Formats: C-alpha cells, sequence, structure tokens
C-alpha cells in the first residue's frame, strides 16, 4: 500500500476538497468523527482506502490532506463544520490577507511567507508513510492563491520530493461563476510555471459544471455547493482506482503512462455520465450503451470542447456499479461505427476500462439521485486545446494594452514573465497542434 | 482583511459621513447608544469591518471625526446617532481654513494632522488585519480638500500597504459655496491621482439635478443631497458589509476595477430614483439619470463596471438583465477587457425600499467632470484671480500650474483609452 | 476487437480492447527569484517614501 | 435587437445577407472582434470555432460547418468517398479519381497506372484530368491521354493533387455543340435540414467541343473566369455563359423529349443528400454549444446518356447575378431568422431525410 496526499490550495481547492472527503467518507463508510466500524484492523491496516486515510490509536481514520489558503474565513468553514473533527488542527493552514485575485501576490509576496509551514505541514504527512507515492492538487486557476501559491508550493515539491507523481485537478475560470476580471492573467501565469511540474492535470470548466447543473440538475442558479458535489462526483470517479481493490490506474504513476504519452500534454478530458436530478421522481435507469455513448457528447464533458475534431492519444472508461465487460464491449463496438473517434496513428485505438462495482455514492439530501450505473471516461485528445486557444486569447486583448499588468508589477513580478507565460502557452498550442491536425 | 479605518473631514465630510454612519448603523441594527437589535445575524457577521466592539456588548464606528473648526463636529455631536462615535476620535481646531486648500494643506491643517495621525495610529494598532480606509470628504473647500489631502499622504507615508479610498464631493458652479472650488478642486485631484485606490466621483450638481428634476424637490438642501450619498455609499459598501457569493473587500475592488493605476475615479449611481421590478432596476442604473458624477456614461466606454443589487430577487432575472443591457449598450463597452461587468447581490434591502441597485462605473465619460474643473481653473487663473489667497499662506503660482498640467494629463489618458 | 489483461477481484474488475494497432529549478534558484522580486518591491516602496519625503 | 459581426469582406454572399439584416432594423453589426455577438459571419480559413459557444446569455450562430472542408477540398472529397461506406470506392455517381502526391513533398500513385493500363488494353477512352484545391481561376489544370503526361506535370507543381477520369462523352447543347456544368446551391441549417435552392445555373462553354486536341482547353473547362478571356464567341447564346433552368428545361423538353427534373434533378438531388448525410454525423451541431448553417455550391457534369457526375463541392460558393437578392433573402429565412425570429411558397426544396 502506497499513500497518496491531498493538497487544497485556495476558496476554490479548500470548498472542492471539503465535498470530495465528504464523500469518501460516505463512499468508505467512515462517520465525520472519523470512526469506521468496517475498519477491524484498529489503529492500523494497509487496506486501499488507507492510502487516502491514516488511523489514530483511537480508531479514527484521518484524511492525508493538507489545506492551505492566504486568507481564514473558508478553512474556518472546515475548522467548525460537520467534518471538524475529521482532520487535526496542523493540517488546516491559513494566513491573514489573500492574494487579492492576483497570482504575483500569491505566488512573491504572500507566497514567500508561508511556504515554508506548508511545506512542513506537508512533511509531517509525509513522514507518515511507508511508501508515498505522490500528491493530489486541488486548485482554481484564477484565484490569487490558486494560481500564485499553487505554483510555488508545486516547484517546491518537485525539489523536496523529485521522485514522486504529482496530479492536478484545476477549475478553469468561467464569467458565469464569479469569476475576477484578471483570472485569464493568473490561469496562463500559473500554467506556464506549473506545466514542467505536473504529470497529470485534470481541467474542470466551471462553465461546463454550471450548464450540466442548470440542464440536468434543473437548478437554475447553481451554488458552489452544488457544483463542488457535482465535481467530487467526478474526482471521486478518478480516484477510486486509489481507494478501492482493483488493477487499472493503481498508483498516480499510472495516471501518466495510461494518459501522458508526452509529457506537455497532460490535460485529460473527463466526461461523465449519468447526471440525473434527484427531484426527479420517476426516472428510468440508463443501460451500459446508453452511458457510454453519453461519453461522447459534449454536454456531459468538464470541458466543453469538440473531440470529433482533434484525435485521441489514450482513452479510459471507469465504470461505477451494474456493469460487466460484455456489455462494454458491445457498447463500444456499437459506438466505434456511430461516431468520429480518431486516434493519432502512433497511439493503438484502444480503450482502458475499470468497473468498480459498487454505485456511485450520493450525498444525502444532495441534487444527484442514485443511479445503478456510472462511467467517467478520462480521454487525452487535442480537442481541449480549445480551453487554451479560449484563454490564450482574452489574455491577448488585456496584455496588448497592459491592463491590470502594474498590479503584478507592484508585488515584484517582471512583465517579462507574462510574455514568457504568453510563449509558453503559445508553444503548448503549436503542440496540440501538430499532434492533432492533418495538414492535407 | 477585515477592519476599515473611516475618516471624515471638513463640514460636507462630516456631514455625509455623519449621515453615513446613520445609515449602516440602522441596515446593521444598531441604536444610537451603540446597543444591538437586530432581528439577523447577517448583521453582526462582518459588522467588525466598520464598528469596533467595546465592553458592554457596544459597538463603536470605527470613525474619526476632523475638522479645522468646531461647528460641524458639534451639529454632529448633537445629532441622530452623534453619541455612538468615541469622543475622543473627535479632533478639531478653532480656526477653520476659509475654503483656502492652503490652510487645510499646508498651515492650519499642518498643525492640526499629526493629533489626526496618533487618532488613525490608535485605530489601526487594534486592527486584527486593517484591510485600509476610506475618507469622505469635499474638494471644492478647504479642510476635507486641503487638510483631506495632507491626511492621505501622510496615511500612505505610515501604511503604505493598505488602500486609499474616498468619497470625494467634487464642486459645481451650480451649487457652490465659493468662487475659489475649482482652484481646491484642482489641487486636490493631483493628490488623489498619486494617493488613492479608488474615488467615487460625486458631483453635486449630479446630486441637486436628481434630487430637483427627477425627485421633484422644488428646492434641495444640502441635507436632501446627502441622504442620496449615504444611500450610494450604503450601497458600494454592502459587499464589505454583508456575506454574500464574493469574498470581496477594497484589495479585490480595485484590482478589478483599475487597469490603470491612475483610473481609478469612478461614477456611482443609485436606483430606484422615482418620484418595482428587476429590469427597471436594471434600466435605471444604467442611464445617466441615475449617476452621480454628471457625466453622460454614452459619452465615453466603460472600462469596468461593478453592480450591486439589493433585496430578494430572482438571480436569474438579474443575470439574464444584466446581459441584455451589456448588447443595448454594446458599443459603450471596451472589447479589450473580457467580462468587465461584475454582479454581486444581497439579500438585505436598505430600508425603504424592496429593491435597490447600486452602479460603479470606471467610465472613460468622467474626462468630463475634470475638462469643468480645468476650464473653470483656467478661467481664473489666466487672470491669477483669487491667488493672492493662496500666495498669502506660502503658495506659488508654480503649484498651480503643475496641478492644471497633471489634471490635463488625466483627462488625456482617458481620452487615449476611449479610442482603444 | 479483441480484449486483453483481464483483471477480476471481488470490488470489480479491469481489461483493455484494443480496435487497431498503432501505425528543475533548485532550491536555490527559487530562493533566487523570490528574493529578487522582494527587493524589486523594496525599491519601488523605497522611491514611493522619498516622494514622499520630497 | 440581434447582434452578428463580420468575418470575410471578399463574400458576395454574405455581404448581402449583411445588408438584408440592417435593412430590417433589428440587427447591429458590431466590430470584427467583439465576441458578444449572436452571429458570426466567418472568414474562410481558420475560423476560430473554439471561441464559439462560451458567452453566457447568447445564443451564437456561425455560417460554416466545422468540418466540412472534407467534402470541399478535391482530394478529400476523393478519400472521403473511397473510404465511406455509404459512399465507396463503387460510387456511380462520381468519377474514378486518385490521389497523387508528389514526390517533390498515403498515395495511390500505384492504383492509378494499374487500372490505368487496363484502359490501354482497351482502345477505350483513356483520357484523364489532374486537378488540385491550388488552382486559380481556373488555371492549374492539364487534360491528357497519357500517363506520364500526368505524373510529369504532377509532380512538376510540387502539391496534393488528384488524377480524374475526364468525361470524353459530355452531353453537348445544342446549337453550338458546345459543354456544360451544372452549379446548385445548398443551405444547410442549423438543425441540418438540407435545403436545395430551386434555381441552378449552367455555366456554358462558347466553343464547341472538340476531342481532337485537349491541349486548347476552352471548349472543355467550363470556367465563367476562363470563358471571358480565352473564348471566342462569350455570350452568343446566353447572356454571360450562363443558362437558367427555365431555359434548360425548355430545351430538354423540345430537343430530348424529358424533363431538366427527371432526367437530372432527381440524380443531384440524390447527390448532395448522399454526400451530406455521409458527413452528417461528423459535423453536426444538434448538441453542440454553438450552431451552424452553411451554404453549399455543388458542381455536376452531365454524360450522353443523361446521367449525372458529381464533379466537385465548394464551401465558399458566390452566386450567379441575377439570383442574389432571392437566394440571400432565403438565407436570411431559413438559417437565420429561423434561429433568431425578427417580430411563399418556399424557394428552397427541402430534401428529407
Ligand atoms: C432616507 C429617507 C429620508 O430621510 C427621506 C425619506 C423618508 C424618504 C426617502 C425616499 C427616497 O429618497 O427614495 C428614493 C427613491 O425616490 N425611491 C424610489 O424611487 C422608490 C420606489 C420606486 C419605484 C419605481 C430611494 C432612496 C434614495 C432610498 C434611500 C435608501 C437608503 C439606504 C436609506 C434612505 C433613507 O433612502
Ligand atoms: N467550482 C468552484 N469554483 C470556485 C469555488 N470557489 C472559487 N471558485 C472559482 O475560483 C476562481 C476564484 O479563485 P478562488 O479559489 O476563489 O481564489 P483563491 O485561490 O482563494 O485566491 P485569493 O482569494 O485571490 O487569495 C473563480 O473562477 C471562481 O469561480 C468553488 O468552491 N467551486
Ligand atoms: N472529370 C471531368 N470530366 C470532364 N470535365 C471536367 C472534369 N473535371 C473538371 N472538368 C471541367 O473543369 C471545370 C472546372 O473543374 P473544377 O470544378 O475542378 O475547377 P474549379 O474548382 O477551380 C472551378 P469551381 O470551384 O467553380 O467549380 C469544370 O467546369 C468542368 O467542365
Ligand atoms: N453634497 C454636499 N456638499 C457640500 C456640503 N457642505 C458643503 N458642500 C460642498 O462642499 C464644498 C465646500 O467645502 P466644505 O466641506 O463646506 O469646506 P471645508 O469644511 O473646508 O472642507 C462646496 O463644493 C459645497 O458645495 C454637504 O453637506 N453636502
Ligand atoms: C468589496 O466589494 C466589492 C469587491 C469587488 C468587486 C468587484 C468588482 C468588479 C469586477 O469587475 C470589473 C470584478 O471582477 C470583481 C469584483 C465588487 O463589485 C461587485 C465589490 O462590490 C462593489
Ligand atoms: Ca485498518
Ligand atoms: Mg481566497
Ligand atoms: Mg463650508
Ligand atoms: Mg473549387
Amino acid at each position: 500500500m502506497r499513500e497518496c496526499i491531498s493538497i487544497h490550495v485556495g476558496q476554490a481547492g479548500v470548498q472542492i476538497g471539503n465535498a470530495c472527503w465528504e464523500l469518501y467518507c460516505l463512499e468508505h463508510g467512515i462517520q465525520p468523527d472519523g470512526q469506521m466500524p468496517s475498519d477491524k484492523t484498529i489503529g492500523g491496516g494497509d487496506d486501499s482506502f488507507n492510502t487516502f486515510f491514516s488511523e489514530t490509536g483511537a480508531g479514527k481514520h484521518v484524511p492525508r490532506a493538507v489545506f492551505v489558503d492566504l486568507e481564514p474565513t473558508v478553512i474556518d468553514e472546515v475548522r467548525t463544520g460537520t467534518y471538524r473533527q475529521l482532520f487535526h488542527p496542523e493540517q488546516l493552514i491559513t494566513g491573514k490577507e489573500d492574494a487579492a485575485n492576483n497570482y504575483a501576490r500569491g505566488h512573491y509576496t504572500i507566497g514567500k511567507e508561508i511556504i515554508d509551514l506548508v511545506l512542513d505541514r506537508i512533511r509531517k504527512l509525509a513522514d507518515q508513510c511507508t511508501g508515498l507515492q505522490g500528491f493530489l492538487v486541488f486548485h482554481s486557476f484564477g484565484g490569487g492563491t490558486g494560481s500564485g501559491f499553487t505554483s510555488l508550493l508545486m516547484e517546491r515539491l518537485s525539489v523536496d520530493y523529485g521522485k514522486k507523481s504529482k496530479l492536478e485537478f484545476s477549475i478553469y475560470p468561467a464569467p458565469q461563476v464569479s469569476t475576477a476580471v484578471v483570472e485569464p492573467y493568473n490561469s496562463i501565469l500559473t500554467t506556464h510555471t506549473t506545466l514542467e511540474h505536473s504529470d497529470c492535470a485534470f481541467m474542470v470548466d466551471n462553465e461546463a459544471i454550471y450548464d450540466i447543473c442548470r440542464r440536468n440538475l434543473d437548478i437554475e442558479r447553481p451554488t458552489y455547493t452544488n457544483l463542488n458535489r457535482l465535481i467530487s462526483q467526478i474526482v471521486s470517479s478518478i480516484t477510486a482506482s486509489l481507494r478501492f481493490d482493483g488493477a487499472l490506474n493503481v498508483d498516480l504513476t499510472e495516471f501518466q503512462t495510461n494518459l501522458v504519452p508526452y509529457p506537455r500534454i497532460h490535460f485529460p478530458l473527463a466526461t461523465y455520465a449519468p447526471v440525473i436530478s434527484a427531484e426527479k421522481a420517476y426516472h428510468e435507469q440508463l443501460s451500459v450503451a446508453e452511458i457510454t455513448n453519453a461519453c461522447f457528447e459534449p454536454a456531459n464533458q468538464m470541458v466543453k470542447c469538440d473531440p470529433r475534431h482533434g484525435k485521441y492519444m489514450a482513452c479510459c472508461l471507469l465504470y461505477r456499479g451494474d456493469v460487466v465487460p460484455k456489455d462494454v464491449n458491445a457498447a463500444i463496438a456499437t459506438i466505434k461505427t456511430k461516431r468520429s473517434i480518431q486516434f493519432v496513428d502512433w497511439c493503438p485505438t484502444g480503450f482502458k476500462v475499470g468497473i468498480n462495482y459498487q454505485p456511485p455514492t450520493v450525498v444525502p439530501g444532495g441534487d444527484l439521485a442514485k443511479v445503478q450505473r456510472a462511467v467517467c471516461m478520462l480521454s487525452n485528445t487535442t480537442a481541449i486545446a480549445e480551453a487554451w486557444a479560449r484563454l490564450d486569447h482574452k489574455f491577448d486583448l488585456m496584455y496588448a494594452k497592459r491592463a491590470f499588468v502594474h498590479w503584478y508589477v507592484g508585488e515584484g513580478m517582471e512583465e517579462g514573465e507574462f510574455s514568457e507565460a504568453r510563449e509558453d502557452m503559445a508553444a503548448l498550442e503549436k503542440d496540440y497542434e501538430e499532434v492533432g491536425v492533418d495538414s492535407v | 482583511m477585515r477592519e476599515i479605518v473611516h475618516i471624515q473631514a471638513g463640514q460636507c465630510g462630516n456631514q455625509i459621513g455623519a449621515k453615513f454612519w446613520e445609515v449602516i448603523s440602522d441596515e446593521h441594527g444598531i441604536d444610537p447608544t451603540g446597543s444591538y437589535h437586530g432581528d439577523s445575524d447577517l448583521q453582526l457577521e462582518r459588522i467588525n469591518v466598520y464598528y469596533n466592539e467595546a465592553t458592554g456588548n457596544k459597538y463603536v464606528p470605527r470613525a474619526i471625526l476632523v475638522d479645522l473648526e468646531p461647528g460641524t463636529m458639534d451639529s454632529v455631536r448633537s445629532g441622530p446617532f452623534g453619541q455612538i462615535f468615541r469622543p475622543d476620535n473627535f479632533v478639531f481646531g478653532q480656526s477653520g481654513a476659509g475654503n483656502n486648500w492652503a490652510k487645510g494643506h499646508y498651515t492650519e491643517g499642518a498643525e492640526l494632522v499629526d493629533s489626526v495621525l496618533d487618532v488613525v495610529r490608535k485605530e489601526s494598532e487594534s486592527c486584527d488585519c486593517l484591510q485600509g480606509f476610506q475618507l469622505t470628504h469635499s474638494l471644492g473647500g478647504g479642510t476635507g480638500s486641503g487638510m483631506g489631502t495632507l491626511l492621505i499622504s501622510k496615511i500612505r507615508e505610515e501604511y503604505p500597504d493598505r488602500i486609499m479610498n474616498t468619497f470625494s464631493v467634487m464642486p459645481s458652479p451650480k451649487v457652490s459655496d465659493t468662487v475659489v472650488e475649482p482652484y481646491n478642486a484642482t489641487l486636490s485631484v493631483h493628490q488623489l491621482v498619486e494617493n488613492t485606490d479608488e474615488t467615487y466621483c460625486i458631483d453635486n450638481e449630479a446630486l441637486y439635478d436628481i434630487c430637483f428634476r427627477t425627485l421633484k424637490l422644488t428646492t434641495p438642501t444640502y441635507g436632501d443631497l446627502n441622504h442620496l450619498v449615504s444611500a450610494t455609499m450604503s450601497g458600494v459598501t454592502t459587499c464589505l458589509r454583508f456575506p454574500g457569493q464574493l469574498n470581496a473587500d477594497l484589495r479585490k475592488l480595485a484590482v478589478n476595477m483599475v487597469p490603470f493605476p491612475r483610473l481609478h475615479f469612478f461614477m456611482p449611481g443609485f436606483a430606484p430614483l422615482t418620484s418595482l421590478t428587476v429590469p427597471e432596476l436594471t434600466q435605471q442604473m444604467f442611464d445617466s439619470k441615475n449617476m452621480m458624477a454628471a457625466c453622460d456614461p454614452r459619452h465615453g466606454r466603460y472600462l469596468t463596471v461593478a453592480a450591486i443589487f439589493r433585496g430578494r430577487m430572482s438571480m436569474k432575472e438579474v443575470d439574464e438583465q444584466m446581459l441584455n443591457v451589456q448588447n443595448k449598450n454594446s458599443s459603450y463597452f471596451v472589447e479589450w477587457i473580457p467580462n468587465n461587468v461584475k454582479t454581486a447581490v444581497c439579500d438585505i434591502p436598505p430600508r425603504g425600499l424592496k429593491m435597490s441597485a447600486t452602479f460603479i462605473g470606471n467610465s472613460t465619460a468622467i474626462q468630463e467632470l475634470f475638462k469643468r474643473i480645468s476650464e473653470q481653473f483656467t478661467a481664473m487663473f489666466r487672470r491669477k484671480a483669487f491667488l493672492h489667497w493662496y500666495t498669502g499662506e506660502g503658495m506659488d503660482e508654480m503649484e498651480f500650474t503643475e496641478a492644471e498640467s497633471n489634471m490635463n494629463d488625466l483627462v488625456s489618458e482617458y481620452q487615449q483609452y476611449q479610442d482603444a | 476487437m479483441e480484449v486483453i489483461e483481464l483483471n477480476k477481484c471481488t470490488s470489480g474488475q479491469s481489461f483493455e480492447v484494443i480496435l487497431k494497432p498503432p501505425s528543475d529549478p533548485s532550491l536555490e534558484e527559487i530562493q533566487k527569484k523570490l528574493e529578487a522580486a522582494e527587493e524589486r518591491r523594496k525599491y519601488q516602496e523605497a522611491e514611493l517614501l522619498k516622494h514622499l519625503a520630497e | 435587437m440581434y447582434t452578428f459581426v463580420v468575418r470575410d469582406e471578399n463574400s458576395s454572399v454574405y455581404a448581402e445577407v449583411s445588408r438584408l439584416l440592417l435593412a430590417t432594423g433589428q440587427w447591429k453589426r458590431l466590430r470584427k472582434d467583439n465576441p458578444r455577438f449572436n452571429l458570426m459571419l466567418g472568414e474562410r480559413n481558420r475560423l476560430p470555432f473554439g471561441r464559439l459557444g462560451h458567452e453566457p446569455g447568447l445564443v451564437q450562430l456561425v455560417n460554416y460547418y466545422r468540418g466540412a472542408d472534407k467534402l470541399c477540398r478535391k482530394a478529400s472529397l476523393v478519400k472521403l468517398i473511397k473510404t465511406s461506406p455509404e459512399l465507396s470506392e463503387s460510387c456511380t455517381w462520381f468519377p474514378e479519381s486518385y490521389v497523387i502526391y508528389p514526390t517533390n513533398l498515403t498515395d495511390e500513385r500505384e492504383v492509378f497506372l494499374a487500372a490505368y493500363n487496363r484502359r490501354r488494353e482497351g482502345r477505350e477512352g483513356n483520357v484523364w484530368i489532374a486537378k488540385s484545391s491550388a488552382g486559380a481561376k481556373g488555371e492549374g489544370i492539364l487534360i491528357s491521354s497519357e500517363a506520364s503526361e500526368l505524373l510529369d506535370f504532377i509532380d512538376e507543381q510540387g502539391q496534393v493533387h488528384v488524377i480524374q477520369k475526364y468525361l470524353e462523352k459530355p452531353l453537348l447543347l445544342e446549337p453550338g455543340h458546345r459543354k456544360f456544368d451544372i452549379r446548385s446551391w445548398v443551405l444547410v441549417d442549423h438543425l441540418y435540414n438540407i435545403y436545395l435552392y430551386r434555381e441552378g445555373v449552367l455555366r456554358t462553354s462558347s466553343e464547341p467541343y472538340n476531342s481532337a486536341n485537349f491541349q486548347d482547353k476552352t471548349c472543355h473547362l467550363t470556367n465563367h473566369c476562363i470563358q471571358k478571356e480565352y473564348s471566342k464567341n462569350y455570350g452568343r447564346y446566353e447572356e454571360g455563359n450562363e443558362m437558367f433552368f427555365e431555359e434548360f428545361n425548355q430545351y430538354l423538353m423540345d430537343a430530348l423529349n424529358t424533363t431538366l427534373e427527371n432526367s437530372i434533378l432527381l440524380q443531384i438531388k440524390h447527390i448532395i443528400r448522399s454526400c451530406l448525410m455521409c458527413i452528417e454525423p461528423a459535423i453536426s451541431t444538434k448538441h453542440l454549444h454553438y450552431q451552424s448553417f452553411q451554404l453549399f455550391g455543388f458542381d455536376f457534369m452531365v454524360d450522353e446518356e443523361l446521367k449525372v457526375w458529381l464533379i466537385e463541392v465548394n464551401g465558399a460558393p458566390a452566386c450567379a447575378q441575377k439570383l442574389y437578392a432571392e437566394l440571400c433573402q432565403g438565407i436570411v429565412d431559413v438559417a437565420i431568422s429561423s434561429v433568431f425570429p425578427l417580430a411563399p411558397t418556399s424557394i428552397f426544396i427541402k430534401l428529407h431525410h
């Protein structure tokens, strides 16, 4: 058994982390006080769930998690919430003033002052691991903390844990969801600085989550709570293989091996089905074929983009519930003849399939109906470069007039870091183009 | 970042400021004696932003009242909520400033500024995490204008990394006490351009016209103008004072509203202003008649806009209606700042209304305000008229030339972004 | 259409289906970057305080 | 008020659509890079499809189907046909064609000579034509009965080319013994309804067809630009070498005792539907965050047996001068106001599927 440490940075990372650990506790039968009656090895064990939870002598199962924010009000909710007893104080870290939506403030000015404490707290967790495999890092692109402090933390993690895998869950900015004007700057600045330190990053576009919540959950005005419970479902379907007995994606390095052949192109597209409203009383249950075909509908993707117009490099299907391989194979053959699924010719047209039999768990009283079977598809497609084009274009409009730049320079960042970060994104957009477009 | 230190200086700054504390004390459930009597806990969640908690469960405005003559302060102490301020937070002299910026900035005011800074420091030292300062004042007199900008300079020197925010009443010949107002205002704008992060520009003519043309008040008084200002000040500080979707403080505001350091002068607006629906709030808060800078937004372009709605209402109809106006006014928003219109909502409406909206625009049309001031300044300065009041306090004509040159530069920078 | 690497357990199963075959900065450098940014902040502040002194 | 932007200046069709949209009073033309538009009239190349459909509170519509180039480039048309089972290598309405990449730059060079040699063992017409997308109006093509002359020309060019069987028995209009091509205009809306504009045009040749020499090329190429430059009697039989359906139908009656609908249009309609139904899963916007429509120009040839052959599909067609008003109005009515209502007897034939 090899441990995973989750790190939640800034408001988005912390609030998403809250949703995730809540769900993990439901999935493993851990109560808000940390007791886990089904755990017979008291104070110890190397079960699959132990990759995410350590255990005290008193039988308490404690997330291997650090929460960090440069301001205290979001983590304070954790300290007093339903799951307060789960986390000990040393793993909840807050500063006093936040980054004010300014990557440079989170990275340089304020990050310099708290980074060593964070590492110390992370080192304490590392020291309890017999075989730490690495880190799951949750943050927004657009927040000053989520962008700036995260990129500092990732650099320092590469120094202090050079052999360890680092996976990201990154919230990509959407104006539908409380976006600040400078979020494109922060997104580009943090992607540039983090690119070489992250082995695999799952982007979640808030616009996609927002729309799924409006269209499939009939929530007219989704809150962060609505958004985060849906995101934690996808995150949990992505991490279940590390937390449950299985043979697919059993360690972090396997995420890179199965989804990232070219290291810079490390942003898999997640698609998830089915998302059904709990308020929908009568609902007919969807077949394997149906939930699998749904994985090729842009409307169910974590990032809105068109996979028909790019190429695949790898494709994983992660099923939870009543699913047998025969139905999956029959579903795929059917879809292969009905859909535009082009692979790059230097990779095999193929799917890695994982089935966990426990159906998705849902939060009691949440917005999501219990279903008999669900699937998360992780596919590394060049179509996700659309998301970079959109973001780079908004960066360009503002940077061409140097709007807001003085706020960053004012915190000790040099202007040239903007153009350096932008050129790195231009190169990244080229990489996707040469990987996935026939010149004709 | 929680605590804000409020400063009010001179007659206008003190009369508007008094009204501001009256209005927000009401909203937060504080009574004239500082005791809480509210029905909601939304009222106390962010109360520390503007109020210090004393023993006995009392809340004292974190407020400093400054003037070079005692009259207006006496009025305040006798006012509705006069007893709620810390008595030792009144700082006043006897001489007055004679509507003269040089007296506020260089002579009378220089004699008093240290004792003001003593109180400021004493309020700051008891802050868990000071956000910054908000100053209310006019630019057309002597104390609020000259001493106010002196204070701002000395606060910047002591707290260089704190946010400095002002509510600045701009003079107009139509609503004027003395002919030297353009001199005092041109001198102050130079200070504000260099030393504040956010300045709400409130034009007394705009306040008058709203009262006279829209509200149908035959004969507005300063009290009627000040009721409008306090309503608008309550509105623009809602996101600081109440919880909500946003994690909103003064720094996040400046970062998102100010794309270039000098262009930080906002046009505020209030709705409704009529002699009840969301589309009504939204159409009103965007037309010139609800704005307080006497500048036609259709004569320029918005760099950034913040809109704050208050009351129970459909967030869906809010977002829907905001998105609508941006197409009716498609050309009046710059295209090189994506998503430059931010909407916030608060459930708690102001007293006497089911819903309301406050508007904060960083529009290039505000150049019209500085142009008017510049023309008035120049009409007198070309003949050196009234200058002896200033040279008599040790000032030199060259300081007037530099202030006029700096303000004309400001005008040109707005025009540059209106054609970009 | 052939299936490989089929693994079964009590909790679920995994396998692969193939449709066609194919055709860092050191700690020192970081500290220096953070100190250089701090030097620039301190320089800009000294300019401000020097201008306020004038 | 609806809003739109214009991103292709050189478009005769959308220049007219642009004008009509203003003339209704309920459409405002924004500046080219303003993102808050309802409608984009896109550039012909590198249109930023990735930026459409992310503006909250805006239904967004674009006048191009991303992916439609697969039909609208000569080499990709050949590929699509031979590789799509609905069309196939055995397709009866498309001339036998091969993709030949020049060595000075997979290739079907061998497969072409294999079929070429078979015909040489025929004394059957072994005439072919080499074309490409890099062609200008209208030069850039070679008609030859000799295989080595065709590969020599292509390798001279160093660009992707196609070799295609030349139609040696074209239907010849009389008087004049003259060759022609049929252009049909097809509008595909956001629902993927396929609309054939009731008005087509024949681009005729003014020079009698001459099987002797494929060297001249004026009595063999029906391009309007060619006929105005290198002809003899440009404009003798019809204004601008453009015959319209009413006259051509009368001709078919008088000379051949049949109709335009029976002898030709059934096949045209069949081909159009075939081509577009084939790519529909790849380009459809039915469940996309933005919507597309597109106007296509289908070019056909008729042989002396009245069999219709698809020549090529153009993705940015111009219209005939006489037909601009009707068709552009039809675009607004069917493709735009259908998505954005303002406040007959359709000119189109709906091709059902
Ligand atoms: C200030 C109250 C005063 O002392 C005077 C009055 C008691 C009445 C104030 C009324 C007021 O100015 O109303 C304006 C506006 O004219 N009202 C409407 O247009 C109402 C409905 C229209 C529907 C189409 C609104 C204002 C400025 C209200 C402010 C809000 C504040 C925060 C508190 C002050 C009390 O009133
Ligand atoms: N999906 C989701 N997005 C969030 C959440 N909280 C914030 N965001 C998004 O994250 C971006 C804002 O960044 P935050 O995480 O709030 O900021 P931060 O990291 O705390 O940084 P600072 O406050 O600037 O110090 C915006 O795009 C928000 O929409 C959340 O709980 N869920
Ligand atoms: N296989 C063939 N048999 C007989 N004639 C042919 C032919 N291929 C092309 N032609 C002739 O060549 C002319 C132009 O061919 P093509 O359509 O490929 O060029 P083009 O794309 O540059 C003009 P447009 O885009 O308007 O159709 C046609 O009008 C037709 O007469
Ligand atoms: N809106 C408003 N304007 C005022 C008020 N009192 C004075 N003014 C304006 O303020 C300017 C005069 O400055 P004032 O505050 O009286 O002088 P000070 O005490 O030296 O700062 C002129 O522009 C007056 O029009 C007031 O109570 N409300
Ligand atoms: C403390 O209160 C606020 C802090 C920040 C903003 C704000 C304004 C404008 C923006 O875009 C131009 C923006 O992106 C973010 C926040 C804001 O506007 C809603 C606030 O209320 C006025
Ligand atoms: Ca155990
Ligand atoms: Mg934060
Ligand atoms: Mg006065
Ligand atoms: Mg062509």
